[PDB]
């Protein structure tokens, strides 16, 4: 339908695709935490930054959001440009300020896109010394713990909840960087498809309950397809 | 009728290339630690002659695998559940080799006719009350109400009655109303429901005591529990 | 044991004919809830959600969101200083130092009378008259340190 | 100047003012030449005529981007079958260094309810809103009140003026966001939603309140249209000799003799805003640095004065000409407190949408607290640079980070004596551990 | 913490562990298990531990009758002190609040500000 050029070569994708699910077709692999296929884009986390070029001569562009973008026939981007690799280690670094210290007791830990993210775009220095950002928790109901220490602001939760499920008792409270993603008072999540976001969300801020009485890590399962 | 189960799945002869399909990720951890505390002696890893599948590590779980029984997603770089897309052929489309799974039978070349048994209108009854099912999704299932998380979960048994039929009967929410099924006696509190019409009587479904089998049923007596 | 009232109701839906949707009316429907007692207090959340007919996760993000709209417990007046730009060239920080000596409460706080909750704030429109402040509805320009007590005097 | 002959002809908009500050009523309005534009203009000329006199006479938004009028106005749909249009009034006016609207809503409300009529018979919008901010009372008083009294003079209503058009004009106050001045962020603060700003494309023009095609203007945008009516575009553009047609509310603030707001053409340069209009400094105080259009703009030095405010002039000097509002920053200001405050209040003013403003900001102030302090440490200066790079335009959600970062930016780039003069203290985030040797560089 | 680094980063798989949780939230390992039969000493299990849990010592006096008996539990693992760092307490540092720990008692942590604060 349409033909890109993605980094000098060239490939065939849908014209009313985006293109981050185009490069994620082909197999090129780019960041991302605010886009998810059932929900679509919205362009919050700004974690999918490609280098856009007007045609092939131009050597300058712009920085583009992948998940923004619709993968037109005429298409011209870099994913490994080196300025879009300095802004997408750059955003990962600014999600990694307030980020606790919780890896080892966090039932995410090993299964956690964050954590893949970050060793994807290759951040592993610290240059932020200040103090860090905390909030209190909820109690969600006897299925979902809540830790919102571990929230990037993604807007996932919000996103599957409201639009996709249309469930009426999850919510986004306050402003700048003191957003909450939660319940406006304490008690079970009524939505039947409330488990789910222990798949959308990207942190272990939202995880299973029934899984962290008997926890082990994902390496260690073992798995079988069944029904 | 039965002729399509045969494509659901392959055979236990079935290889991807030679190799038995991967139960377990490949950085499986303590294979000699498990059962040290039974016997310090390592046990034979069980052959599995049903499936394909191993139960072991050694084996294929490749994303461009020529398969459609996929048991885990992932990828060098991606261990969460995002995944999933190194092993679509789209992103957010189906499986790369086909979604498992047959249809067993095809649209039929020519329909029915049409069914002439016109039902009357519902009409209350002195005495008798139908039984108007209730169904929950924590309560209704034989097998995952026997789960303790759902302990809590799920409310307490409740018959619910019309607001015109516990004013005629006199009693309001929480009177522990009991009646008569079958010639058995059980007893339960009464909640209020609005837009429940008259001459019903609500029950949850499969629950311990109300079987969903009551669906269309009778209750003969009702009376004030003491 | 929260209950709205007849007349905030009264208001909330003379407000309501404006819009296409309820929604657009929420903002406003919390003012006036605020107009009446000085915060919105919690039960508040759940009668606008359902006099509005829309969810109680809403109020309360639009609630949380607003600066001005209260979900704590205020005092009788809210002082509110400007501590931006063109006040921090004219010289604010005089104004606060007065403020809270006078008051002895940290910006934020409450004044044990609870009379005063001293909060500062965004930019008032006032920029060009000097170092400016609202005591409720009343703007005071042309602020300052020394004409702080006599002030307050007027507030009692 | 503290004398200055006002004229109809070269102060069109605040002519009208009165010797004692009060505003100026609906009789008193239309024996001043009032309300004649808007009878020639529902009597007399077709929205699509009106659209293309408004295009013609190169109105251009002050709202701070200075797009054309318009063009934006013709961006609307062509399809009769669209019926439902909205018409809404950016006055929200909560950048600091920005008071300029007060005085218009305060004083001439009858001025803006008139430009607002023009517009939405122009751009066919049965309802118009308001959107004034919560804080200024006295204007949503006297607005409403003049709107009211507009009401039984046919000006407003079912069958003004005897033409079939039906115009209904509200006023709703905010509750006080910075972000909320952003336009598809006020409407999504019209519908009742948390005030997040939306993408675009679509455009509000097709797209907008609830899903019907909005326009949404500047207060003085709509104020300068009946002036344009009334006296003729021909007039119009033959105010300045400069690419800039119109004029504009000029003004300059800070601790100078006289600060304060006049009407003046575009193309005056700042040296005699500052000491003709404003009277220059006050006295035993030399001038450091000046902000051309408000808390968003680059700072200034003394070289870039003598130069025109124009949008195009000022953007080729580094800044940008924002909403015109000047600010003047002395010798005995701290540079670093003056820039702490600048990121305090844009990063507390974030509505927290996107990652690079909500996480940026809050490190840029935390860095120059520090430095303000004294406690700066050698890897400070390069990170504020870094923020600068990566917050620029496009890589954010919003035209609120680039607003943010370009005073920081201008102010490193111009006086970094004073930055890297708090810089005292070595670089070390790390406490010892006993029993680890650490990785030495 | 029963983290399960030291049992993956184990290349013969030597170590067994299953987590466990108090009350007050802190977590340890229900079991821990160490076959040294197989162990070779490789030292990645003390290297891989991000709270200086498992250490090597300078011992190497074993020796058994039985194989069985080279299994080692628990409390044949956990000795009375700190070993070779005395200072270093992992949960000063997480986030994860425990007693004597509340949300902003760690280290370069600020005190949590709630959403209904009136300051904006
Ligand atoms: C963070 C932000 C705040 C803004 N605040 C205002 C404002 O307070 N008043 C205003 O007129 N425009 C404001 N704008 C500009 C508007 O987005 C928009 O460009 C303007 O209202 C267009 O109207 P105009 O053509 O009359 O200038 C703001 C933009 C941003 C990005
Ligand atoms: S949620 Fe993910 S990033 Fe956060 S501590 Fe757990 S594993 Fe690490
Ligand atoms: S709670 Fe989870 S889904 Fe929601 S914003 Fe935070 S990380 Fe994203
Ligand atoms: S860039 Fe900042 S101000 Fe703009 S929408 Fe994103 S978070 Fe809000
Ligand atoms: S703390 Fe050390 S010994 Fe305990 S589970 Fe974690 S890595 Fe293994
Ligand atoms: S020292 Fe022993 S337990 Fe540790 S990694 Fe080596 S073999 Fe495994
Ligand atoms: S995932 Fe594409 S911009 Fe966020
Ligand atoms: S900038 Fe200080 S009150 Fe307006």
């Amino acid at each position: 339908m349409a033909t890109i050029h993605v980094d000098g070569k060239e490939y065939e994708v849908n014209g009313a695709d985006n293109l981050l699910e185009a490069c994620l077709s082909l197999g090129l692999d780019i960041p991302y935490f605010c886009w998810h296929p059932a929900l679509g884009s919205v362009g919050a986390c700004r974690q999918c930054a490609v280098k856009q070029y007007q045609n092939a001569e131009d050597t300058r562009g712009r920085l583009v959001m992948s998940c923004m973008t619709p993968a037109s026939d005429g298409t011209f981007i870099s994913i490994d440009d080196e300025e879009a690799k300095q802004f997408r280690e750059s955003v990962v670094e600014w999600l990694m300020t307030n980020h606790p210290h919780d890896c080892p007791v966090c039932e995410e830990g090993g299964n956690c896109h964050l954590q893949d993210m970050t060793v994807m775009t290759g951040h592993s220095f610290r240059r932020y010394r200040f103090t860090k950002r905390t909030h209190r928790n909820q109690d969600l109901g006897p299925f979902i713990s809540h830790e919102m220490n571990r929230c990037i602001a993604c807007y996932r939760c919000v996103r599957y909840y409201k639009d996709y499920a249309d469930g009426t008792d999850l919510g986004v409270y306050g402003a700048h960087d003191n957003v909450y993603f939660g319940r406006p008072e304490d008690g079970t999540l009524e939505s039947e498809f409330s488990g789910n976001l222990v798949e959308i969300c990207p942190t272990g801020v939202f995880t299973d309950k029934t899984h962290s009485e008997r926890y082990n890590r994902k390496w260690d399962m073992q798995f079988a397809p069944s029904i | 009728e039965l002729a399509g189960i045969k494509d659901a799945a392959p055979d236990a002869t079935f290889r991807i290339r030679g190799q038995k399909l991967a139960r377990e990720p490949h950085r499986y951890s303590g294979r000699t630690a498990m059962r040290a505390n039974i016997s310090v002696h390592e046990p034979r890893q069980p052959q599995d002659i049903d499936t394909m599948f191993t139960f072991s590590m050694e084996g294929n779980n490749q994303p461009t695998a020529h398969r459609s029984q996929v048991p885990f997603a992932w990828a060098p770089g991606w261990n969460s559940p995002q995944a999933w897309n190194k092993f679509q052929d789209e992103v957010g489309g189906k499986l790369r080799f086909g979604d498992p799974g047959v249809r067993l039978f095809e649209t039929s070349e020519n329909g029915l006719d049409y069914f002439t048994s016109v039902p009357a209108r519902f009409q209350p009854q002195d005495g008798k009350w139908r039984i108007a099912p209730y169904y929950h999704l924590f309560g209704s299932d034989e097998l995952s109400q026997r789960a303790p998380v759902f302990q809590s979960r799920m409310p307490q048994p409740y018959i619910k009655l019309n607001p015109a039929d516990a004013a005629k009967l006199g009693v309001n929410a929480g009177t522990r109303v009991s009646f008569s099924y079958d010639g058995n006696t059980v007893t339960l509190p009464v909640e209020i429901a609005e837009g429940l019409t008259a001459g019903q009587v609500g029950l949850p479904m499969g629950m311990s005591g109300i079987a969903p089998v009551l669906a269309g049923a009778h209750l003969e007596d009702l009376k004030e529990a003491q | 044991a929260f209950e709205l009232s007849a007349a905030e109701r009264e208001a909330i839906e003379h407000e309501m004919h404006h819009y296409e949707d309820p929604r657009a009316a929420s903002i406003e429907a919390l003012k006036i809830v605020q107009k009446q007692r000085g915060w919105v207090p919690d039960g508040a959340i759940h009668a606008i959600a359902d006099v509005l007919g829309i969810p109680a996760s809403d109020v309360e993000g639009v609630a949380t969101f607003y600066s001005q709209i209260f979900r704590q417990p205020v005092g009788r007046h809210v002082i509110r200083y400007c501590d931006s730009v063109v006040c921090h060239i004219n010289g604010y920080q005089g104004i606060q130092a007065a403020l809270e000596k006078k008051l002895n409460i940290k910006p934020g706080q409450t004044t044990f009378d609870g009379r005063f909750t001293l909060l500062p704030t965004c930019c008032l429109g006032n920029c060009d008259k000097g170092p400016n402040m609202m005591i409720d509805e009343d703007t005071h320009a042309h602020l300052t340190p020394e004409a702080i007590p006599e002030l307050l005097e007027r507030y009692k | 100047m503290k004398n200055i002959i006002r004229t109809p002809e070269t102060h069109p908009l605040t002519w009208r003012l009165r010797d004692d500050k009060q505003p100026v009523w609906l009789d008193e309005y239309r024996s001043k030449n009032g309300y004649e534009g808007a009878r020639k203009a529902l009597t007399g000329l077709s929205p699509d005529e009106i659209v293309n006199q408004v295009k013609d006479a190169g109105l251009k938004g002050r709202g701070g981007a200075g797009f054309s009028t318009g063009l934006k106005w013709s961006l609307m749909p062509k399809d009769e079958s669209m019926n439902i249009r909205y018409l809404l009034c950016n006055a929200d006016e909560m950048e600091p260094g920005t008071y300029k609207d007060r005085l218009l809503m305060e004083q001439l409300p009858h001025l803006l309810v008139e430009g607002m009529l023009i517009s939405a018979f122009a751009l066919k919008a049965y309802r118009g809103y308001i959107f004034l901010r919560g804080e200024y009372i006295e204007a949503a008083v006297n607005l409403r009140r003049a709107i009211a009294e507009a009401t039984e003079a046919g000006l407003l209503g079912k069958n003004i003026m005897g033409t079939g058009f039906d115009f209904e004009l509200f006023v709703h106050t905010g509750a006080g966001r910075y972000i909320c001045g952003e336009e598809t962020a006020l409407i999504n603060s019209l519908e009742g939603r948390r005030a997040n700003p939306r993408s675009k494309p679509p455009f509000p023009a097709t797209s907008g309140a609830w899903g019907k095609p909005t326009c949404v203007n500047n207060v003085e945008t709509l104020c300068n249209v009946p002036a344009i009516l009334a006296n003729g575009v021909e007039w119009y553009q033959n105010i300045s000799k400069s690419k800039d047609a119109g004029t504009k509310l000029m003004g300059f603030s800070g601790r100078v003799k006289n600060p304060g707001l006049w009407e003046l053409p575009f193309g005056t340069t700042a040296r005699e805003i500052l000491e003709d209009y404003a009277g220059g400094m006050r006295d035993g105080l030399k001038f450091k640095a000046w902000q051309p259009g408000g808390a968003g703009t680059d700072f200034l030095t003394e070289a870039h004065l003598d130069l025109p405010m124009e949008f195009e002039s000022i953007g080729k000097a580094g800044s940008r000409l924002g909403t015109a509002l000047a600010m003047a920053v002395d010798h005995e200001i701290n540079m670093v407190s003056l820039v702490r405050n600048l990121e305090e209040f844009f990063a507390r003013e974030s509505c927290g949408w996107c990652t690079p403003c909500r996480d940026g900001l809050p490190w840029s102030v935390k860095i120059l607290r520090a430095l303000e302090r004294g406690e700066g440490q050698p890897g400070d200066i390069e990170t504020l640079e870094q923020l600068c790079r990566f917050l620029g335009p496009g890589k954010t959600f919003c035209a609120h980070a680039p607003g943010a970062v370009e005073p920081l930016q201008s102010a490193i780039k111009y006086f970094r004596e004073e930055f890297e003069a708090g810089i005292k203290q070595p670089f070390s985030n790390t406490h010892l551990i006993n029993g680890i040797q650490p990785n030495l560089l | 913490v029963a983290c399960n680094l030291c049992a993956v980063a184990c290349p013969v798989g030597c170590i067994s562990l299953q987590k466990a949780e108090t009350k007050d939230g802190r977590w340890y390992p229900e079991f821990f298990r160490i076959n040294f039969s197989r162990c070779i000493f490789c030292g990645l299990c003390e290297e891989a531990c991000p709270t200086t849990a498992i250490q090597l010592t300078p011992d190497f006096e074993m020796g058994e009758y039985k194989r069985q008996d080279l299994v080692y539990e628990k409390e044949d693992l956990l000795i009375s002190g700190p070993g070779k760092y005395p200072e270093y307490n992992f949960y000063r540092m997480a986030g994860m609040a425990i007693d004597g720990k509340d949300k902003g008692e760690a280290e370069n942590e600020a005190k949590p500000i709630d959403v209904k604060s009136l300051l904006p």
